[PDB]
RNA sequence: CCUAAGAGUAC
């Protein structure tokens, strides 16, 4: 995202407002008539920028709109995060959840994890047995493993339905219980 | 295979599913877990090599390795919990499960001990029925920090004639270490002695918790709000510490220790700042948890677990470290294009004040995750180099 | 290093391993496929005449 | 579902792996050991496209 | 058979520690100002609290019989007939420590089961205990 | 097969994740072996 | 919403992504 | 692929609640929760047998049959 | 295995009857080992059983993506709501015998991949079999029935 | 005298009731048995003459073998293992037909109502599919495109739970005794205080909550277990429970027989 | 593979009887009952109609491994009572127990208009 | 059959 001075309100704010988003919305809905109103067009009016590392030295990024933008009785349960305190960005991270890859993108609740475990997981989910593609039946693959009654997962995250993991999951919903039973 | 305790002679038994089945506490010399290792079977073809593969390569004859003059197979995993369990002050068993449990002990004598308790109902304690496993004869007598001949703690270990005294059985004394019950039983009643008490042990210990029951879950990693809140308030004071120690630097009242510059100096002592709030709030997470906590009795039992793991699950998981160092300035003099240069906060460099429970903020898990590639990096290239030095 | 020191032998057998609370120290649960692959050769002896014949 | 990005070569889909490289016409400049002569080096990989 | 030991005690502390079912108490003989006793109840079974008087009796065996362990354990049927009739709480141990407190004062250390009990009095009445098994009989 | 399409190789500390890597590499997705941090996933 | 100059919170910016990844794809770079 | 006939855990037979539960959520506009509960699954195993289903078979069935017949 | 890189492999298999079970007849369909847990600091795992048995008694779908306000103690609160222990914890009573256990039961739904690697495509057995032509040794791997 | 029943709820499918005066092993020997050791009907033997739908021959199979059927009058089935027929017969079996062809040019739902009956029942009451449901279809069992066929014959045998999950009749069973934990058979796992933590249960209105002042009641033993038997549609629930009441007896039986016998 | 039948739970083998009892020679007037194709359904039953009994000193079982469908049953009564006398005693009381149950619950069951 | 390459499992 692109923040501009925004001299109305005073303060740094992103060029991205609720008018785009609501044509995103629009063009989304019709999809699934008005004017079409894509990611080229946020690209086109100075919405978003592509930034490289070597751009990337030279700006300040910040990691949400709603905690970072605007100027200065808690939850406990909640992490604990800082302002920065500091207002001079530049740029703003669309979503943090997008530094992960296909892999680690599957696992629920990822920052809950020590870094070996989502490593493992990532390296492991590739040998997840589910439905590689729906036009299985009509392939001469030499190996081909298919799970009878896949399952979207109960615990899901944002960022999997643009791997449509929901579509075709490699998994099954299992009552697990945590329990020394038997020693077996 | 690094050493001899890594191959060693069985006895078949011949079962009607596609694994190999061993015992849990031989599992220890083999450095083999459950999660896909495969193992191989050597089946001898003559007389001679049969005879000297039982009377040498023999799993009870191997109980007690050469390599550190001390036993190297142990009560582990489910048992050495359920064992912790068992043997304490508060384990009272009725009738009908003590005389499940002796039976369960292949070579009791067929006699029914006496009941610690006659009236007004007959119980029978835990170290009680645990002591019918343990051989006639042996005698033990562990004291461990602050234990008198009475133990308020029920800590240490007192095992006369083969009965227990005293003392809660854990890691120390049903575990591979010297001086201990294994130690002990094999060197005065021999191996096979070791191998049947080892059986007993675990069948005994496993027929209690399979009744018992033991489980452990998210409740496990909470700390209530007090504690929470004064795990923050240390956290702030170590924080607010670094900030004076960086303020000193910054205007170069600092002096650099002798045989280190000023910023190795400076370096040195946040990392060792940030290193005792870790501590100091794992601590105050440890001593909150109760004794019924799953995690504070896996702990304690020795099993699994260690006080490191509470701290980090509960209060902080702490500073990540790369090459012994904090978070080095992959950018132009800033670790990550979120933060502003020359900025040296613990935040900046990776300190990870959130616990596991809590969730790690975007930054806190790129470092996270930094410092686990370097780990993964240095496990690699450690079994290399160790399987070339060791050949 | 790859055929003298150490050498592909016969009479081995490779599998996946399972815990047994049940099991004694010094045994090994092998599968009954494994146990119908893997042989010992005894020699016919008065002692064993009988056993040997019936496993024949 | 199918997004495409592969050959088929003999009736098998390949796939390219991205080949990682050092950027070329950038200056470089690198301390050197003790043991050598040269103490900094400053190279550049220069190619045209 | 015979009671090795009697007196009666009233309890100044219930320490319940870190357990739910068992309490260690201190008692002060109310007779002989030199004896006195630690011992572990089992509360739940035998609720016990501060300043309250205790009938302690140590005995080496229940029987109203004389001596004619190593013989099993039995359920004690109806009809049967033992000292523990007589008494609220018994617990079965072993005794694995004699001390010399000092010239007159000696201790003796029981094990019920891992229950702990120690008792500390002048010799002269304490001699009868010695290094074996033995009931401990309470009555409030 | 998303995986594998978006793999990158390095030819050969290397294998560390380096702070450029920050929204271009998945921080958390490498082979455990030989490749460890050489084969990087977009 | 209503306004249309307001800023964006957090759960706007998925529409964004999903904009980008209706137009580019997963595979985008290889086919480019 | 297609709704499985009983639910894994308990074995509540739950393949003919499938087209119910599309017809709840389609028709009358009800939440995944209260159609859940309409149909009398009220243990969570069954809950999840319905609620995670992914119907497979209709992709399946788009492509053209191989032996028509 | 999990997604959080909690792999294992069964070691056995009970029927329905032998599981432990709550007091609504619920059984398991895995059972793992409390071990696993404290080691390797799989807090997610936990996390992530508990948001889906919230999900599954609620019939939404649980939000575990990495960087949000989701808490276990809004979690905690959803599930107390339900009518059960917030903690996910459940009485559980032993299979063989029907009494209770002692110790309360963490429970709930999780997603477990099944991975490729099975038992019989691993074991291999070879008594004699072909030798290799040059050294007359045994010859590589179990698909040539190798040594 | 003996063992005393009360029941709360009596449904179609669910019976709620209280088993009182009784010990905790023959409570739970009478659940175990209901899970596992009552006979019931469902197809074992699949042979498929045609199948050109988008699913595996052991899928659909499979899914067959899932599907519940009437065993109301299955003790009057034999086992196909004491039967002296080669493969199956009438006096041991029951023969399905499940033929559909796709012919609409929507998508054709292959449901359980379309299995057809053609051994000749002999006047039992076993081998119709359970239907449940108000529209009339039974389990979903293939969906077709315009010109798919599926033809296949089922022969379905008695057997329990205990040989395959698809011959248990019981569902769930709840089984809950001493809801105040009066006998003190747990200890509750807590933050703060135990009590509020934990949700009460709805058996606890009947019995007498526990005075708090009052010393443990250790001469107590289990009894009075609230338990709730669901039936998959197979036999009734009632039937459900009176048929693990005989099997259990019948197996205390045959041990009591082969005792005098040897 | 070497998976074994499942019918192998409950069906007896060819050469094998449902019971078989061997004296013990630990403690006397005890008897160690080897039970086949029985699981924990009937032998927490039995042992604990056994322990309501009077004269029975010991009784316990153990499923020595949860492979194999079988456990054994020790046994111990007291002097001039047969275990064997002591089993059947125990089987026939659970058997009247269970009848009368069924009665009952049948009674109850008939009294519902709702079902 | 040989050779080479790649992917992967447990350390
Ligand atoms: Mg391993
Ligand atoms: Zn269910
Ligand atoms: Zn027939």
């Amino acid at each position: 995202f692109i923040v501009e001075d925004d001299e109305s309100l005073g303060h740094k704010e992103l060029k991205v407002r609720k008018g785009h988003i609501a044509k995103l919305m629009a063009t989304e809905y019709q999809d699934i008539d008005v004017e079409e109103y894509t990611w080229s067009s946020l690209l086109n009016e100075g919405l978003v920028e592509y930034i490289d590392a070597e751009e990337e030295e030279s700006i300040l990024i910040a990691m949400q709109p709603e905690d970072l933008e605007p100027a200065e009785d808690v939850d406990p349960a909640k992490r604990i995060r800082v302002s920065h305190h500091a207002t001079t960005f530049t740029h703003c991270e669309i979503h943090p959840s997008m530094i992960l890859g296909v892999a680690a993108s599957i696992i629920p609740f990822p920052d809950h994890n020590q870094s070996p475990r989502n490593t493992y997981q990532s390296a492991m989910g590739k040998q997840a047995m589910g439905v590689f593609l729906t036009n299985y039946n009509v392939r001469m693959d030499t190996m081909a493993n298919i799970l009878y009654y896949p399952q979207k997962p109960l615990g899901t995250t944002r960022a999997m339905e643009y791997l449509k993991f929901r579509e075709l999951p490699a998994g099954q919903n299992a009552i697990v219980a945590i329990a020394c039973y038997s020693g077996y | 295979s690094l050493h001899k305790m890594s191959m060693m002679a069985h006895r078949v038994k011949v079962i009607p599913y596609s694994t190999f089945r061993l015992n849990l506490s031989v599992t220890s010399p083999y450095n083999a877990d459950f999660d896909g290792d495969e193992m191989n079977l050597h089946v001898p073809q003559s007389e001679e090599t049969r005879a000297e593969l039982s009377q040498l390569c023999a799993v009870p004859l191997q109980i007690v390795s050469p390599q550190s003059n001390k036993p190297c197979m142990g009560i582990v995993q489910d048992t050495l919990c359920g064992i912790r369990k068992l043997t304490l002050r508060d384990t009272f068993i009725e009738l009908d499960q003590v005389l499940n449990m002796l039976y369960w002990v292949p070579d009791w004598d067929g006699v029914i001990p006496t009941p610690a308790i006659i009236k007004p109902k007959p119980l029978w304690s835990g170290k009680q029925i645990l002591s019918v496993a343990i051989p006639n004869g042996i005698h033990l007598q562990r004291f461990d920090e602050g234990t008198t001949l009475l133990s308020p703690k029920d800590n240490g270990m007192l095992i006369i004639d083969g009965q227990i005294i005293f003392g809660v059985v854990e890691k120390k004394t049903v575990g591979s270490s010297n001086g201990g019950l294994i130690h002990v039983v094999t060197r005065e009643k021999g191996p096979q002695v070791c191998a049947k008490l080892f059986g007993n042990i675990q069948k005994v210990v496993n027929f209690w918790l399979l009744h018992n029951g033991f489980s452990t879950g998210i409740g496990d990693t909470i700390a209530d709000g007090p504690t929470m809140r004064e795990i923050t308030e240390t956290i702030a004071e170590a924080k607010k510490k670094v900030l004076d120690v960086t303020k000193e630097a910054q205007a170069n009242l600092l002096t650099a220790k002798h045989g280190m510059t000023l910023r190795e100096s400076f370096e040195d002592n946040v990392v060792r700042f940030l290193n005792e709030a870790r501590d100091k709030a794992g601590r105050l997470a440890e001593v909150n948890l109760k004794d019924l906590n799953n995690v504070k009795q896996m702990v304690m039992a020795g099993s699994k677990g260690s006080f490191i793991n509470i701290a980090q699950m509960s209060a902080c998981v702490g500073q990540q470290s790369v090459e012994g160092k904090r978070i080095a300035f992959g950018f132009v003099d800033r670790t990550l294009p979120h933060f502003s240069k020359d900025d040296y906060s613990p935040e900046s460099k990776g300190f990870v004040e959130n616990s596991y429970l809590r969730g790690l903020t975007p930054q806190e898990f790129f470092f996270h995750a930094m410092g686990g590639r370097e780990g993964l990096i240095d496990t690699a290239v450690k079994t290399a180099e160790t399987g070339y030095i060791q050949r | 290093r790859g055929n003298l020191m150490g050498k592909r032998v016969d009479f081995s057998a490779r599998t996946v391993i399972s815990g047994d609370p049940n099991l004694e120290l010094d045994q090994v649960g092998v599968p009954k496929s494994i146990a119908k692959t893997l042989t010992y050769p005894e020699v016919v002896t008065p002692y064993n005449i009988d056993r040997l014949t019936q496993l024949v | 579902f199918d997004m495409g990005g592969y050959f088929i070569i003999n009736g098998s889909e390949k796939v390219l792996i991205a080949q990682e490289r050092s950027a070329g016409n950038i200056v470089q400049v690198f301390k050197k050991a003790a043991p050598s002569p040269i103490s900094h080096v400053a190279e550049i990989r220069s190619a045209l496209e | 058979s015979n009671t090795l030991f009697d007196d009666i005690f009233q309890v100044s502390e219930v320490d319940p520690g870190r357990y739910n079912k068992v309490c260690r108490i201190e008692a002060a003989s109310t007779t002989q100002d030199q004896c006195k006793l630690t011992l572990d109840i089992n509360v739940e079974l035998f609720p016990v609290a501060a300043q309250d008087s205790l009938t302690v009796t140590i005995a080496s065996s229940l029987n109203l019989e004389d001596t004619p362990a190593t013989r099993s354990w039995r359920p004690p049927q109806a009809g049967d007939r033992s000292l523990a009739d007589d008494y609220d709480y018994v617990m079965y141990g072993t005794a694995y420590k004699f001390e010399e407190v000092s010239k007159d004062l000696i201790a003796v250390y029981y094990s019920f089961g891992g229950l702990l009990m120690r008792l500390e009095g002048n010799y002269r009445n304490l001699n009868n205990l010695k290094q074996e098994n033995a009931y401990l009989l309470i009555r409030r | 097969t998303l995986s594998h399409l978006r793999r990158t190789n390095t030819p050969i500390k290397p294998r560390q994740l380096h702070n450029t890597h920050w929204g271009l590499v998945c921080p958390a997705e490498t082979p455990e072996g030989q490749a460890c941090g050489l084969v990087k996933n977009l | 919403f209503e306004d249309e100059s307001a800023p964006i919170t957090a759960e706007d910016s998925w529409a964004v992504i999903s904009a980008f990844f209706r137009e580019k794809g997963l595979v985008s770079q290889q086919l480019d | 692929m297609i709704v499985p006939v009983r639910c894994f855990s308990c074995g509540k037979v739950v393949g003919d609640k499938w087209e119910s539960y599309l017809n709840l959520l389609q028709e009358d506009e009800l939440d995944e929760g209260t159609a859940l509960s309409r149909l009398g699954l009220k243990r969570y195993c069954c809950r999840r047998m319905i609620l995670t289903h992914v119907d497979l078979i209709e992709k399946f069935l788009r492509y053209n049959p191989l032996e028509k017949r | 295995a999990s997604r959080h890189g909690q792999k294992g492999t069964i070691g056995i298999t009970y029927r329905r009857e032998d599981m432990p079970f709550t007091a609504e007849g619920i059984v398991p369909d895995l059972i793992i080992n409390p071990h696993a847990i404290p080691s390797r600091m799989t807090v997610a795992h936990l996390i992530e059983c508990l948001l889906s048995k919230v999900a599954a008694l609620s019939g939404n779908e649980g939000d575990a993506s990495p960087f949000t306000d989701i808490t276990v103690e809004g979690i905690s609160k959803l599930l107390r709501e339900h009518g059960y222990q917030s903690r996910g914890f459940e009485v559980m009573y032993n299979g063989h015998t029907g009494k209770k256990l002692m110790a309360q039961i963490f429970f709930g739904p999780t997603y477990y991949q099944r991975l490729r690697h099975m038992v019989d495509d691993k074991i291999h057995a070879r008594a004699r079999g072909p030798m290799q032509v040059l050294t007359r040794q045994p010859v590589e791997g179990r698909s040539r029935d190798g040594g | 005298e003996g063992p005393q029943v009360k029941i709360r709820e009596a449904s179609k499918d669910n019976v709620d009731f209280i088993l009182s005066n009784v010990d905790l092993a023959m409570a739970n020997s009478l659940r175990r048995v209901m899970i596992a050791e009552i006979p019931t009907l469902a197809i074992d033997s699949v042979e498929v003459e045609t199948n050109t739908t988008v699913l595996a021959d052991e899928f659909i199979a499979h899914r067959l073998g899932l599907i519940p059927l009437q065993s109301m009058d299955i003790e009057q089935l034999e086992y196909s293992r004491d039967c002296f027929c080669e493969d199956h017969c009438d006096k041991c079996s029951v023969v399905l037909t499940l033929q559909a062809f796709g012919e609409s040019e929507s998508t054709t739902n292959v449901y359980s109502k379309d299995l057809v009956i053609v051994s000749n029942l002999m006047g039992r009451n076993i081998g119709h599919p359970i239907i449940q449901d108000k529209e009339g279809n039974g389990v979903l069992i293939c969906k077709l495109r315009k010109g798919q066929e599926l033809k296949l014959t089922c022969v379905a045998k008695k057997g329990i739970a205990k040989e395959h999950a698809k011959w248990g009749p019981a569902a769930a069973i709840e089984f809950e005794y001493d809801p105040w934990n009066k006998l003190k058979h747990t200890d509750y796992w807590y933050e703060q205080d135990s009590a509020k933590e934990w949700p009460q249960s709805k058996n606890c209105e009947y019995e007498d909550p526990p005075n708090e002042g009052d010393p443990f009641d250790y001469k107590a033993q289990a009894d009075t277990f609230y338990m709730n038997v669901e039936s998959v549609g197979s036999i009734p629930v009632d039937q459900v429970v009176v048929r693990g009441i005989d099997t259990l007896q019948k197996k205390v039986a045959s041990i009591l027989l082969a005792l005098t016998q040897m | 593979m070497n998976a074994p039948d499942r019918f192998e739970l409950f069906l007896l083998g060819e050469g094998e009887s449902k019971l078989k009892i061997d004296p013990d020679t630990k403690a006397p007037n005890a008897v160690v009952i080897t039970f086949e194709k029985e699981d924990h359904t009937l032998g927490n039953l039995i042992r604990a109609e056994l322990l309501n009994d009077r004269k029975v000193l010991f009784a316990a079982y153990k499923v020595e491994h949860p492979f194999f469908a079988r456990f054994k049953l020790r046994i111990q009564t007291t002097e001039g009572y047969d275990p064997k006398d002591a089993l059947k005693n125990a089987c026939n009381s659970i058997i009247n127990k269970l009848g009368a149950l069924k009665t009952n619950f049948e009674t109850e069951w008939n009294l519902q208009t709702l079902a």
